[PDB]
């Protein structure tokens, strides 16, 4: 136990040992069968760590003394023996990465941190006489455990995320993305490992490790932030940019090939233009997955917020590339609904329908329809959405002054300088008015809303919230604001409403009910 | 009388004393005015075309010419005495708001 | 004399009648030799407040009448000792909010403790939220819109929380008439729910679309109210027929006629409010011709719509500066 | 859903158009 | 509001038409005629203007 462990370690890092050597040497295949019987029946020991600490520092003197580095004459059995021992410990190292029935923060979180540091060491110590860093074959088997390593649920946490695997999520914490060159060797061997057939038909399917590796904004191809270097002498790792995406651009199609679960499909969604496509050397070839994504008209329930969530991606590829998505505006016409103002992505969604709306090229009928739509869907609504729908309603109507008609039409309007019959032709015509606008139309052009008239804001102007209300009386108030800024109205939640009436400006007292509800008290008492 | 261009019409030149064109969404239409009346439809773009001219008489195998800009980079140039067919095309850095000749 | 423990550890004796005795015998205490006592008043009315909601919804299935008749004296004791003390009780339903709101952080659902409902009903007792602005009954309006449309109402007991939510909601606004559109969509949402059982309306994405109740309905004509028991609503809504969703189904629908005639006929786009609830109502009275409660709310939806007016709007007419 | 691959058809369509 | 100056002299605007408050989007003068000026604008409304 502990007691022959730090005994064998004091013999091993003592002078020199040979038969000790080879005791304490295949004491380590041992401990690893030792951990691998007690993995999920102790799950306590730190002996095993213990073990795992002392044999990488025992394998740590003995690749910086006697390494299988070279050979002069008759050292023919030194060499294989001291590589065996070695080889023999990373396997283990594998083996306990790839081995543990969940987050047992020893077994496989510090056989990472002793692979790791094997490889960083193991740089150097070979016969090569230059500037190599090749970690290649240990690296691979590095990431065959590490995608071989499947926890119990932890991979595709089905409420949002990637993939809550401990030691992975500790990998891209201080093992991915502190530096420049193991992550860019990483991707090499990820688009040489999805290339033999039986690691391709395994690699499609854990892909929530993937993203959580990928999904950080601090990546060696992306100039926000760069890093800095722990390994000797990298051999040109840094170099090919070109190479670093184009190997990103195809592990990342290629994955996106296989077994889409709807979680990880709206996370690569929200990810896809302010992550990823600026490392792609031809982002063109998104564009098939994007719009299909857009037009996605599917069965299921929740399959009807990835439109807007492939808007943002889709629309930056064709203001790069200007391509076009036919019946542009009759599809963003149709994809706002009830459902999206009590979405999760709203904020998301305005501040691009705020680019969408701005052009100069759209007609009058075109913002009529877009706000009475929007104001017949605001009047079910939260507040987080009331405070984002009536600025935009302002800044559409300032844009184009023919849509205020809807909020004042002056056919109707009785001044004490009448005709008798002018009185009574308004009367006739306002007893004869029906509006004629159908929510069931699909074409913005056809819809008559500017024909119609805009109720829901009057009627909104009675709101329970002070501050929606003072707000929508804007539209009783003249237009000598000239915009409003959305993107300071845009996420108000409920949360961040309530924070902000704890803290408000100033602090009346409050006051009592001269009411006297005695006995019954609601009308439920 | 009134000329049903379905799209949201952007320009209309006119070509002959008799002969109108106007474009507006992916296409432009011509129309005999005489007999008020469509008899020729190119839509040969991707987006809208912004903005039409035309040129006459000028030293050119093409007695006519009708260039055509159209949103999405393109500015193409129609022969009106075959059937208003495309004959050249220019590809610009962004989208085209508006052409003319001398 | 009680500082939101000490109260527990004094009045931990009796079972229901004895604790309003020794709440006024700790007034007793206080009040008639105040010469110093503010501090000690203060925090027995924030304990009297918090004793109430950590008492409301303990165990109800032993004496219910000596509970409602306690609860209901130490209501009035309250209202009646806390018309003079507003500025320290405030400060306590103040924080009470701060923290069910953290209650509501973390738990999706489940942190709604039965007590919350009384708390509003006892701040809608002690003052009429008549007016725009109010310290604390619009946070408490807030909280319970997005109790409304922030959590998913697939459970029964979930279902009746929000019923009883919407009648809190409608004695808020009993006086000062104001549109909440939240309670439009939860009537849009439970109304449709209970006859879901989806091919014929498409737009409300319910929680729990497969429930509802079926066409072989008693038509009996005694059937139950509120129900002010919520601790039995607990117990109801997973021992659950269908009886006690067809008394929450009458429930919800005679609060939708109250909000109907009391609300929405003062809103210029009540005609744009009422075209899916009529929907809905017109596949309740052609899916059963059985209740004539919705037979009753299409006509007079329909006496309202037509003889209103909805002729467009002027609101830009402004007097001329001079 | 997708299930093919992500190819590039939209951009030859409206090539060929 | 359409302002017509003399080409190529920048310095003198001939006159300023004063037409409807919305934008006016397209001006151009007559082609047979040369004394008036059809401006259509954003009020659903062309004009001819006799300059």
């Amino acid at each position: 136990d502990i007691a022959k462990r730090l005994t064998a370690a004091g013999d091993r890092k003592q002078y020199n040992s040979i038969i000790k050597l080879i005791n304490e040497l295949v004491i380590p295949e041992n401990v690893t069968q030792l951990e691998e019987d007690e993995t999920e029946k102790n799950l306590r020991f730190l002996v095993m760590s213990l073990f795992q600490i002392f044999r990488k520092l025992f394998s740590r003197g003995d690749l910086t003394l006697p390494s299988s580095k070279k050979s002069t004459l008759e050292k023919e059995q030194f060499v294989n023996w001291c590589r065996k021992v070695y080889e023999a410990f990373k396997t283990k190292l594998l083996a306990i990465i790839s081995d543990i029935p969940f987050e047992t923060s020893l077994g496989l979180d510090s056989l990472d941190v002793y692979l790791q540091l094997a490889e960083l060491e193991s740089t150097h110590f070979a016969s090569e006489k230059g500037a190599p860093f090749f970690p290649n074959k240990t690296f691979r088997k590095l990431i065959i455990a590490l995608w071989s390593s499947n926890m119990g649920e932890i991979e595709d946490v089905k409420s949002s995320g990637a993939s809550e695997n401990l030691i992975i999520v500790e990998f891209t914490e201080k093992y991915y993305t502190k530096f420049a060159d193991i992550q860019y060797y990483f991707q090499s061997e990820f688009n040489q490992l999805l290339e033999d057939p039986a690691y391709q038909d395994l690699l499609l399917k854990n892909v929530g490790k993937w993203l959580a590796l990928v999904n950080h904004d601090k990546h060696c191809s992306s100039v926000d932030a760069d890093l800095e270097i722990f390994v000797p002498n990298p051999p040109q790792a840094i170099e090919n940019e070109s190479k670093f995406k184009s190997n990103f651009e195809k592990n990342w199609l290629s994955l996106l090939n296989g077994q889409l679960s709807l979680q990880q499909y709206k996370s690569i969604l929200l990810i896809l233009h302010k992550r990823i496509i600026p490392h792609f050397h031809t982002p063109t070839k998104l564009m098939d997955f994007l719009t299909d994504s857009y037009n996605l008209q599917s069965s299921n329930k929740n399959a009807g917020v990835v439109p807007i969530l492939a808007l943002n991606g889709l629309f930056e590829l064709m203001k790069r590339f200007n391509l076009e998505y036919p019946n542009f505006y009759m599809k963003l016409y149709q994809i706002i609904n009830p459902d999206l103002m009590h979405v999760k992505y709203r904020a998301r969604f305005f501040r691009l329908m705020d680019v969408f709306l701005s052009s100069t090229h759209l007609s009058a009928h075109l913002v009529a329809s877009f706000i009475k739509k929007l104001a017949r869907l605001t009047l079910e609504s939260p507040p987080s959405a009331i405070v984002t729908v009536i600025p935009f309603i302002y800044n559409l109507i300032r844009k184009h002054p023919n849509c205020m008609i809807m909020l004042h039409n002056p056919a109707f309007i009785s001044n004490p300088f009448q005709t008798p019959d002018q009185v009574a032709n308004l009367k006739t015509l306002k007893e004869n008015y029906v509006d004629p606008f159908d929510v069931h139309e699909s074409d913005p052009e056809l819809t008559h809303a500017l024909d119609s008239s805009l109720w829901e804001l009057a009627s909104l102007m009675e709101h329970y919230h002070p501050n929606v209300a003072t707000l929508a009386k804007i539209f009783a108030q003249p237009f000598k604001k000239l915009s409003y800024n959305m993107e300071d109205f845009l996420d108000w939640n409920y949360d961040s409403l309530l924070n902000a009436e704890s803290s408000r400006k100033l602090k009346t007292l409050p006051t009592l009910e001269f009411e006297a509800f005695t006995n019954v008290f609601d009308n439920e008492d | 009388y009134s000329l049903n261009h379905d799209q949201p019409v952007e320009n209309v030149i006119a070509v002959s004393p008799t002969q109108i064109v106007s474009c507006g969404g992916n296409n432009f239409k011509v129309w005999d005015l005489t007999s008020n009346k469509k008899l020729y439809e190119r839509g040969n773009f991707n987006k809208a075309v912004t903005c039409l001219d035309y040129v006459e008489n000028f030293d050119s195998p093409m007695q006519s010419a009708l260039i055509a800009s159209s949103l999405d980079g393109h500015v193409k140039v129609f022969d009106p005495l075959d059937n208003f067919q495309v004959k050249f095309g220019w590809k610009f850095s962004g989208p085209v708001l508006s052409c003319a000749v001398s | 004399r009680t500082h939101d423990a000490l109260l527990d550890q004094v009045k931990k004796l009796d079972l229901d009648d004895h604790p309003k005795i020794v709440k006024n015998i700790i007034k007793a205490y206080q009040p008639k030799l105040a010469e110093g006592n503010k501090e000690k008043l203060g925090k027995f009315t924030a304990v009297l407040l918090r004793h109430i909601i950590f008492l409301s919804n303990q165990n109800y299935l032993k004496n219910v009448q000596s509970f409602k008749r306690t609860q209901n004296a130490l209501i009035s004791i309250l209202k009646s000792l806390s018309e003079k003390y507003n500025r320290e009780l405030s400060e306590e339903c103040r924080d009470y909010i701060n923290e069910m709101q953290a209650r509501y952080k973390k738990n999706h659902f489940d942190a709604l403790s039965n007590g919350d409902l009384v708390f509003f009903s006892i701040i809608g007792i002690l003052f009429s939220t008549s007016d725009q602005y109010h310290l604390v009954i619009t946070p408490a309006l807030i909280l319970m819109s997005q109790f409304l449309e922030q959590i998913k109402f697939n459970s029964l007991k979930r279902i009746a929380f929000g019923a009883v939510l919407v009648r809190i909601v409608s004695q808020y606004q009993r006086i000062s008439k104001r549109y909440i559109p939240e309670v439009v969509y939860f009537f849009q949402k439970i109304l449709l729910t209970f006859i879901v059982e989806p091919l014929d309306f498409e737009n409300i994405r319910l929680d729990s679309y497969e429930l509802g109740l079926p066409l072989d309905v008693d038509f009996t004509k005694k059937r139950s109210t509120i129900i002010p028991l919520h601790t039995l609503s607990t117990m109801d809504t997973e021992a659950h027929p269908v009886d006690q969703c067809v008394s929450v189904l009458l429930n919800v629908m005679e609060s939708l006629d109250a909000t109907i005639s009391t609300v929405w006929k003062s809103l210029p786009a009540f005609n744009e409010i009422i075209l899916p609830i009529q929907q809905l109502l017109s596949a309740y009275t052609s899916k059963y011709s059985d209740f004539e409660k919705p037979r009753n709310i299409l006509n007079k939806v329909e006496k309202l719509t037509k003889f209103t007016e909805h002729i467009p709007l002027a609101l830009q007419n402004h007097k001329p500066v001079s | 859903t997708a299930t093919t691959t992500g190819t590039v058809t939209v951009i030859l369509s409206q090539a060929l158009q | 509001l359409v302002s017509v100056y003399d080409s190529y002299n920048p310095r003198t605007i001939l006159l300023s038409i004063n037409a409807s408050t919305h934008p006016t989007h397209v001006t151009k003068f007559h082609t047979q005629d040369n004394k008036i000026l059809a401006t259509a604008s954003d009020d659903r409304v062309t004009r001819l203007w006799d300059i």
